[PDB]
Formats: structure tokens, sequence, C-alpha cells
């Protein structure tokens, strides 16, 4: 029951967290990815509030909120992982900017066992997310805003 | 008598004619400022329709005075007060509207205003919440743990204030019946929200701090420690038991201390147990 608003400590001891208004929505920092404690936040942004919102081609549309992680900048020692829920021919992509004025495409599935660093945490099947649809990023460091969409 | 009652009808018919038509106002206020004037100006012209009652109230008791006294046009007298009664009633009702219109827009323009400050307040506050100065040694990380507590505890008291009395209000006008309510109602949800949001960003943000400060205030307490072994060594069978205690404590935070940390940072934590320990033995 411990889920968070927007942010929530964690420490090398590693840690997992769901957003508590967005169970879907949710953060995994394994065991021994941050150096110290750190203070996670995580926060939906709508659109409109950008100076460069993501360019859209023609048949392309924003799946979800802009998501910011922080803190912005922040280098893990090996990946995490951060599930998104995102809005039901055309394709999921993630896309992620480092400080907001470009966007770029960003991109596991046997690495699951292995990234966990031994956390007794029971990770989605890539098919269960598709049902549910969540995205699953990994990443090893937080850019200003990531967000999800579809061409 | 009956002629004069006539014009005097005719009279009130034109009067009531023009005040529904020409003097009330259909004019919509573009912002608070506007409202309040419009408002006003309403108000009074409200005030003289009201007024102007006992003129039609006075019409009556003649319309009826004349038809008691069994008059020939007793029928159409009587008949032409009804219309004028009618008439006057839906000049009240336009103006009673309107009235009901101008304070809707005009309360709303207040709260809009009031929440769009508080709003701006938090996302204000929330800058201040997300700042990652961690502080150089353990002085400053003293000095950025005590502010943000300041900061914390003021902001706290202000904005829950803040906070309370849009809600209350907000309430109010529920509770009295505004025609935007549900508008209202999504405004209250959306800045409750924020709220909620700011006071966990300021809690981690100070988790964060002390966390901080406990990794200076460790490091600094070995600093301390080795002084004090180094004073004695140079240097009583009581002192050395309590310093030996202290010494134990150290141990103890060194231990819960390395839980949290990795790499760099969680070795540094161990090379100064150690070195402290070593230190110890030495004195032994």
């Amino acid at each position: 029951a411990t889920g968070f608003l927007v942010s929530f400590m964690v420490d090398a001891r590693g840690g997992s967290m769901r957003g508590s208004r967005h169970n879907g929505l949710r953060v995994v920092i394994p065991p021994r990815t941050c150096a110290a404690p750190t203070r996670i936040t995580c926060r939906l942004v709508k659109p409109q509030k950008l100076s460069t919102p993501p360019p859209l081609a023609e048949e392309e549309g924003l799946a979800s909120r802009i998501i910011a992680l922080g803190p912005t900048g922040a280098q893990f020692l090996s990946p995490v992982i951060v599930e998104i829920p995102h809005f039901a021919d055309r394709e999921l992509v993630v896309l992620r900017s480092e400080n907001g004025s470009v966007w770029k495409e960003h991109r596991g599935e046997s690495y699951l066992d292995q990234i966990l660093n031994g956390m007794d945490e029971e990770l989605g099947s890539l098919e269960e997310l598709e049902k549910k649809r969540v995205c699953r990023i990994i990443t090893t460091d937080f850019p200003l805003y990531f967000v999800i969409m579809s061409r | 008598e009956a002629q004069q009652y006539y014009l005097d009808a005719d009279e009130a018919e034109a009067w009531i004619g023009e005040q529904e038509l020409y003097v009330i106002s259909d004019e919509i206020p573009k912002d608070e400022e506007g409202a309040i004037v419009m408002l006003k100006r309403h108000l009074r012209q409200q005030r003289a329709v009201e007024d102007y009652g006992r003129n039609i109230k006075q019409l009556a008791s003649r319309a009826q005075g004349l038809l008691s006294a069994g008059h020939p046009e007793g029928e159409q007298i009587i008949r032409l007060q009804g219309q004028v009664d009618k008439h006057y009633a839906g000049l009240k009702d336009v103006a009673e509207e309107r009235k009901r219109k101008l304070e809707n827009m005009y309360h709303l323009f207040q709260l809009k205003r009031e929440t769009d400050d508080l709003e701006q307040w938090i996302s204000e506050k929330e800058l201040v919440a997300s700042s990652p100065e961690m502080g150089q040694d353990f002085d400053h990380v003293t000095l950025l743990r005590d502010k943000f507590r300041d900061f914390a505890r003021e902001t706290g008291a202000i904005g829950q204030e803040r906070v309370d009395n849009v809600n209350a209000f907000i309430e109010r006008l529920i509770d009295a019946g505004h025609s935007e309510a549900a508008t209202i109602a999504e405004w209250k949800d959306g800045l409750n929200e924020m709220w909620a949001d700011l006071l966990e960003l300021i809690d981690t943000r100070m988790q964060l701090l002390a966390a901080s400060y406990d990794l200076h205030r460790y490091f600094y307490t070995g600093a301390e420690i080795l002084g004090l072994i180094d004073e004695k060594h140079r240097e009583f069978e009581r002192d050395v038991h309590l310093l030996g205690v202290q010494v134990q404590q150290f141990q103890d935070v060194a231990t819960r201390l390395q839980t949290a940390y990795a790499g760099e940072k969680a070795e540094a934590i161990q090379n100064k147990e150690q070195e402290v320990s070593a230190a110890w033995q030495a004195l032994l």
C-alpha cells in the first residue's frame, strides 16, 4: 500500500513503488543501482506545458502525458525500470528528451532476471503489459522527459 | 376617475416596458471589475423596480375600489390591472434572473483569480522543494537542513490556511447553488491534489536532506573520535571505557549507514570505520 503521489526516497537497498493515484505507474529501482539515498520524483505533465512538445508527423499521436522523472540528469550504475500506462494501423514508441529541446527514440527482455539484481519482485510478461496497456522503459538514466507515442 | 385610471395604467405599462427592454441590460462582464460595475449598477436598477411596486399596489387598490363601487367598466378595469400585475411580475423576475447571473459571473471571477494565485504560489514552493543542493561539508548541510525545515514549516502553515479558505469559499458557492458548480468542483479537485503533491515533495526533500545530514554527521563524528583517541594516547581509567562506549556507537552507525550506500561512497564509510577501530585498538 506504500504508493507515491510524486516522489519517494530510495537508497542502495533498492526499492519498488507504484503511483498511489495510478497503480499501473510503476518505478523499480533494483539494489545497487544508485550510490546514495536519492530522492526520486516522477511527474505527469500535460503537453501544453512544454515550449517544445514532441514534433508530430501526419498520423502520429501521443499516447501518454509527458513523463518527467527526477532528478533530471541522474545517472544510475545499472538500468532502472519505469512502467508507464498509456492509452489505446500503428505502433508504440518511447521518446525522450535530455533537456526539453530535442526528442529522440528510446529502446530488453532476457535482461529482466539480471537487472533486478536479486530483488523479490514479480515483473509482468511483455504480453500481460500489452493487455493492460503499459510500457516498460528500461533506462540507466533520467532524461528531462519521456513520452509514449504511436506511429 | 375611471378615465384617470386608464392613463395611470398606460403609464405604469410604459414604465415597465421601458425598464424591461431598455434600462435593464443583457451585457456580459468580461472581468471581475466589469462584473462589479455591472452588478452595482444592476442592484440600483432593481431597487427602483421594487420601489415602483408601491405604484402598482396603489393602482390595484383603485381598480378594486372602482370595481366594488359597481362601475360600468369594472370588468374592463380589473382586467387591465391583471395585465399590469402580470407585466410587473414579469419584470421582477427578469430583474432577479439578471441579478442571479451577475452574482454568478462575479463570484466565479473572484474564485478563478484566487485559485490561480494559489496554484502559482504552489508551483513556486515546488521549485524550492526540488533543489538538488546537497551541501559540501557538515556545517553547510546543517544550514540547508535547518533552512529547509523552516521553509517546510512556514509553507505548511501559510499554505494550509490558503487552501482551507479556497475550499470553504468553493463550498459556499456550491451550497448557495451556482450555475458552474461542476466546473468549480474540478478546480477544487485540481487545487487539493497540487497541495498534496507539494506536501509530499516537501517531505521527500526533507528525507533527502536528513540522509545527507547523517552522512556528514558520521564523518564529522569520526574526525572528533580520532582526535579524542589521539588526545588520550598522548595522555583516566573511566574516561577510556566511556570513549570506548562512544566508539561502539560509531561502529553501529557505520554498519547501518553501509546498507544505504554502494561503491566509492560506501567504502569511504568503511575506511573511516576501520581507521577509527585501528586507532582505538592502538590505545587499548
